[PDB]
């Protein structure tokens, strides 16, 4: 009663907004955008890695196929007896490559074809595709599954040795035709391979054949000087081991 | 600035599991502080207020003096001592002369008891409600700091260099996000739980404080100045009336006494 | 840390679908509690206030004692009995003499009815507004927790060992995100529904309580102290005049007695 | 269980475009309700307050009875009738005896005008500000609900079972996110606009209500009780001396009377 | 639906730079409006309050009249004329009869000056604080609208459907998100700037309004009703004492007069 | 627009480490200002209030003039000089007649001491609480701005053209946002610390201001107006009784002198 | 003066946390979760073929490691002279395989080691891992680049033929403890031939050695059936054609 009706009012202060859910929401907007950017960027990057690897393998395959195509065309240009199969990366002799019983040497046509195909392989390895993917040349010997296994194996080994002699015999035309650098390239490329007995259709004339096939690097493989064996310069002629009366 | 670079490189290398552990430990400490400083104290205050209200309701029919003595003994020992002293000072004692002594026959209230047993002094200051209403936000901020930091660690560690490394990177990123989400989950659940507990306790505290102050207010009636003024107005009216009546009675007495004096003088003559 | 891994494997050991079922069930239980403890209570409060206002308006043309009796019986057996007792203790009845005894001719208000029929005591305490105004935030927070806990379950069970295990884990994570979306949508929907109902109810309650207190204030007028002071001032002025008049009348009348006594003495002599 | 999966299939079976449409329609309906029940109502209140203030300023120099009757007529065919009745009941009328009858010479204010023409009764309750100040939150919540629902639909549609289908699935999911964000942004823009209009209307209403109550307050002066007490003190101070002078004059007159009586008795003897 | 699709095409066809530009322009306009209508206005109010306080303190030792006309000339020609008129109507002038005229010897305060020079009327209404306290929220909401709408624009641009153009879509998305966050950061910056300036201004305004009110309060003293009541109590005590003393003196004078009459009668006899 | 790109190149050309250092320096400056202008000031206010309450409690038993002079000397060289002057002007001194002089025997309180030593004047205005209660929001906003700026720096330099560029851009963006969130986490920690310190300081300031005002209030009793009114009513009753008794005594004595005069005149006859 | 001491009041009612900010924090968290999980799903889907290929490669590596460990344990249990290098799938007989100049024979230790390791490799190949991933056994020949190419290569091929003879010559101790099916398996799983040049060792005597190197099927080969051929049953005992008395 003894107070005053004309008193002071509004004795209340405005509250401050709580700032922590605001911080939560704004920082979470930033993190949401971070995750969206990472999602789109990572998807693009991973897809680009996959597509780049696929297109690199495709480009390598196309270049290898082109190298096989040009090698086959050159072989046809030189001599029509050479059969080149790009579907398995192999070069085989149609008729000249056949062998008979107790035979370790090719016929005259076979020797001529063997001498003629080598410079074509040198040109193939001298190309850019050759510098990128060309690998060594293995030689596989084939003989009929019948008869003595050891006799057939020894005969195939003898045939392969005679072939590599004709490749590198001093009396052979190749030694007097190629140079030292070409000889070193041949030494790097040509080497001895395994012996197979893939006989079928009872075709003894065709089964007993020897042909050279082409391998290549891997896409994930790395070229290094460790695998690059360099032969010493030729200081003496090479004479073949097996002799004619044998 | 090389110092900032050093700090950056030294906190990219923090193990991701240590961030949810830190968040959980800090939030648990905050919750224990909430329990000790707010919830237990609020329960104690509510129980004390209920006991006080029961004590006040037990002297609703007592005499004013014994009521005053009972309330003085009730409040002189506890924290509500100065509030009771102010409330009693605001009380007006009415005296009536009985058997040659002035005794308190009625006690009148000049102000509501809530102006002395205020919500601030009795609840808000003791419970630090001004601060603890911000504790859920504090927990939310701890959670966002931990969560953003953990997600950042996971994102820095996420880098598929080739398509073959995508699986392990995804697994590690998911583990990191799991740590960050644990920290955030606990912090936000603690925030929600603290909000629930503190709002329920503060509502109960206000309700029982209102009951206490209403029990105090019902003991003594207000409006003593109005009845004093009404008594004054009445006394003024019968004061004018009694002045007129006394004048008339004095005139009558003087007339009668002068007639008696004249009769006595006539007898003497 | 081993403790963290143990806590993670225990928490994540829940089937992914019981996290959406929990948020939905917890949110629905909170909504049902809101309906029972706030909305139905507020509806009853509004209906009672409207009925009380009608009753008060019906008694506005009656005698002061009749109005007092009607208001006593109206509120004595209700939950507003304490507020009515305070309000009536604030009332000042003006007595006058009519046919031998004291009769109440007028009742005066010394305080507004809203001082005792306050928004706090009649709406905010019975409705627990200090708690229920924070419920929608609790519901939204419960939605966020559910999102975090479902994602924790999804991420902790990711199996990168085998490609079809990766596919199953990816599908489980996508389903967990769908679950989190559903739970958050439900929690926010319930929160905004609770906000709408709560604020509509509180607005209606304040409106009708204001109507009720305005109806009570209409019955009795204030300012009786100023009227008493004005009456006292008028009585003081008239008492000065009346004292002077009494002195003049007394001296004139004793002049009459003295002249009459002199005449009687002369006749006797 | 399977009930959850069934309600998920039902919920996500709707077309994505129906969600932004529903959000926009509901938010627009809420905005129209805001305009009708709040904004136009507040504009009418402001215009009425300005008109009332202009009317009150016209009777500033009128006689107290003329002002009182003008204010009665102003606030009797109006929604301010209860506030005016209370305010007039709070007015003290000073009567003085002129031409043999009691005539009002001055009207005194005992309480501020805003005590009866308060902000709540004239603005807050008519505008239902206890509800409409939370409407923007409801609008934003509806937008967030729509966004969550659209995210549910889009995530349900997301299923890249093939490495070639990943880009299309991501693009479609981003389109669905776009729809959901459209709903959210419309709701947020409407909430901001409602907040702007609401706060501006509150500011203007409070300004013009204060102008109105200042116009009402300037009509009548307060402090009548203090001048009543001053008059009482003056009357008592004068009445002490008046009683002393009356006693002295009565004694002197009685002395003169007795001297005259003695002289007459001497002559008679 | 064609309507929603056309709406989306229209919204997403705008140049993405127009979103941050619109946000920045609208926020800058709101900031300039805040500076013009709140900051400069508050500075002028503070300067005026300082000048008024300096003027008031200059008449601290002046006569009550001289103070009254000084305060009339200082206020009645300014924006505080109504507040001064109310405060003066609350002032109580104590009159004393000296040299045959009634002059003011003291002016007493019946109400605090803050009741009439209130914080609302003098600061909050001119500054439109009921609107400008919500402005930072509006600015932040506008930034959020810009964020949402820029994210929609960016996600609309992200639909490569070809690995060749994926990088372009990522560039556009990054640029659009950059725009959205530019707008949001500017909005938050202006929001906190407005908060800082408005809170500092309101604090200083309250400080100097409190100083001004204290300066007015120091001029006049309160409690005149209490000293009037004390004077009335003292006068009633002295009135009882003087009544009994005047009764005794009247008895003594009557005795002396009757002895003188008896002596005259004895002389005559 | 060229202007937008120009400001986007200027703002994103800042070294990423300069965002955390700017945010940390600005937040540290705000924190140091908070400590200097709020926390140390609040500590000094609390210490001074404790010292004042100790001083006031030592003059509880002193004579009213002595304790009045002690309080006078306690506050003139203080910051509470104006508040004490207002409080002392509001005091009512009761004089009694001892040894022919009017000396103060009791000093009464017409208004509570809190009405003058208010929370505003003594805590809120000195501490600028109208501003500092919004400081945590400002610190949080500055942290958010820092994070958004680091994000913009990272986004503007993103190069998604090639997978290696994608990886480097992701690394740079994460590094920039990590700097920014260092700043933001510092801001949030400072906001939490400021919230705790500010709320605790305001709590203790209010608690000890209440203790101070309660100590002041206990020195001077209120309710002197009701005592004066009760004394006036008692004096009115006693004065009516005294008037009746004085009239009866006057009649009896006048009978006595008339009988004595009759006897004397009979003896003379 | 007559002001009301019992006035209408209003407490310090703090308003709740604004619903929009907690709802918006929920939405931003949900969006960040969505983008994380979509990134995970997309990255898993685009790389699921890569993941499957990597899992298959790891499974093949584990199977090959298990087979090598089993063969190495068998060698340790039976003949200490047999040492197997599992890093590059090599079987070495260093001490027992040292070749003197201009000779293709070996001491009895090498013969015992070979005739002891052949049944172990046969039983390893007869197992499921061998029946699923084990190809035929490649014979390794190493030569130096110094001296005459033809003579050194002839020495290498004579060494290989001598090894094949000792594997499949009449009166050999291996043939006494052999069956017809085992002999047929040996003939099928062994091919002869191969020359190589390496510089990874510091000694020229190191190149005078023979090592057994097995190769495995590729993931995309998966044991094509048409590649295999057949041999007629043994009718007469094999006789070596190399010079045993020299
Ligand atoms: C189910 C499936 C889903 C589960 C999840 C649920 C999700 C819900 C979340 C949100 C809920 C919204 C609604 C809540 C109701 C509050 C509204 C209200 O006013 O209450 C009505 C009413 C009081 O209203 P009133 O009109 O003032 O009084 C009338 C009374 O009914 C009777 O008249 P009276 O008051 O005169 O009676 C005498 C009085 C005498 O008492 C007193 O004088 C003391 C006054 C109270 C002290 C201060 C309260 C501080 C808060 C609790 C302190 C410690 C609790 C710790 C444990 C809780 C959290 C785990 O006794 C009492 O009635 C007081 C105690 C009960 C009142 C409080 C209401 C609920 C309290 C529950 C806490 C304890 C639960 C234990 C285990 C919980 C496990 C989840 O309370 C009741 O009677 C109880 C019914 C309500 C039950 C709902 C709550 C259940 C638990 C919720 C979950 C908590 C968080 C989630 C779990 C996370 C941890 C794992
Ligand atoms: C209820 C709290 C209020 C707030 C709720 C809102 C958030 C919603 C999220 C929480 C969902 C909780 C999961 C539901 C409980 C189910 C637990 C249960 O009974 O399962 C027993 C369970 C495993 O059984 P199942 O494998 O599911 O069944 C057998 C078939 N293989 O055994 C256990 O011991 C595991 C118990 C783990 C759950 C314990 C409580 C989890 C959390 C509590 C509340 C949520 C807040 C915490 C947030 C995270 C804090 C780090
Ligand atoms: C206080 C409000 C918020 C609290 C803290 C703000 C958080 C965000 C902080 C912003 C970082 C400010 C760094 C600037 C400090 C000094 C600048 C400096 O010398 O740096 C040099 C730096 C690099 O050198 P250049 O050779 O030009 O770049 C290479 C190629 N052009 O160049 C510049 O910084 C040039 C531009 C000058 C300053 C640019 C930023 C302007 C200020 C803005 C921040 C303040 C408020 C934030 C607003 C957000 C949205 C507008």
């Amino acid at each position: 009663m003894f107070g005053n009706a004309f008193g002071v009012k509004k004795r209340r202060s405005d509250e401050a907004e709580k700032p922590f859910w605001i911080s939560y929401a704004d920082l979470m907007t930033a993190m949401m955008v971070l995750f969206l950017v990472v999602m789109v960027a990572s998807l693009s990057s991973v897809t680009q890695r996959i597509q780049r690897a696929e297109q690199g393998e495709k480009a390598r395959g196309q270049d290898i196929s082109r190298l096989c195509e040009r090698l086959e065309l050159h072989a046809r240009n030189v001599n029509k007896n050479i059969v080149v199969d790009c579907h398995d990366n192999r070069i085989s002799f149609g008729e000249a490559g056949r062998f008979a019983h107790n035979q370790f040497f090719l016929n005259a046509e076979g020797q001529k074809a063997l001498q003629d195909v080598v410079p074509l392989v040198l040109e193939a390895s001298n190309s850019e595709e050759g510098k990128k993917w060309f690998k060594q040349i293995v030689i596989e010997g084939f003989t009929d599954t019948d008869g003595s296994y050891l006799y057939n194996l020894h005969l195939s080994l003898q045939r392969s040795e005679w072939v590599m002699c004709s490749l590198l015999d001093s009396r052979s035309p190749l030694q007097k035709n190629i140079s030292a650098e070409q000889q070193l390239q041949i030494r790097k490329l040509f080497l001895a391979g395994g012996v197979s007995f893939n006989n079928a259709k009872e075709s003894k004339e065709a089964s007993r054949r020897v042909e050279l096939r082409m391998q290549f690097f891997g896409l994930k493989d790395k070229r290094d000087k460790a695998d690059e064996v360099d032969f010493p310069p030729v200081v003496n002629k090479e004479v073949c081991q097996l002799v004619m009366p044998l | 600035m090389s110092w900032l670079n050093s700090i950056l490189v030294t906190l990219t290398s923090v193990e991701p599991y240590k961030v949810p552990v830190t968040v959980i430990v800090t939030v648990t400490f905050a919750f224990v502080c909430f329990i000790f400083f707010y919830l237990l104290r609020s329960i104690r205050i509510i129980y004390g207020l209920k006991k006080y209200t029961r004590s006040i309701n037990s002297i609703e029919k007592s005499a004013p003096e014994v009521q005053l003595e009972h309330l003085k003994s009730l409040f002189q020992r506890s924290e509500l001592k100065h509030a009771w002293n102010a409330f009693e000072a605001s009380l007006h004692s009415q005296y009536e002369l009985e058997n040659g002594e002035e005794k308190i026959v009625r006690i009148r209230a000049t102000a509501p008891s809530a102006s002395f047993f205020s919500e601030q002094q009795l609840v808000d200051i003791p419970l630090n409600t001004e601060f603890f209403k911000h504790l859920p936000g504090i927990l939310t901020g701890m959670g966002i700091i931990g969560t953003f930091y953990g997600l950042m660690i996971g994102l820095n560690h996420f880098d598929p260099s080739t398509p073959e490394q995508v699986s392990s990177s995804v697994n590690n990123l998911l583990r990191d996000v799991l740590y960050a989400f644990l920290g955030s989950a606990f912090a936000i659940f603690a925030s929600i739980l603290v909000t629930w507990l503190e709002k329920l306790s503060i509502a109960k505290s206000y309700k029982y404080l209102e009951k206490f102050t209403a029990a105090l207010d019902s003991l003594y009636d207000s409006g003593v100045g109005e009845e004093y003024l009404a008594s004054l107005v009445k006394s003024s009216n019968e004061s004018a009336t009694q002045a007129r009546h006394l004048k008339e009675s004095l005139v009558t007495d003087l007339r009668d006494m002068l007639l008696h004096l004249a009769e006595s003088q006539k007898i003497e003559n």
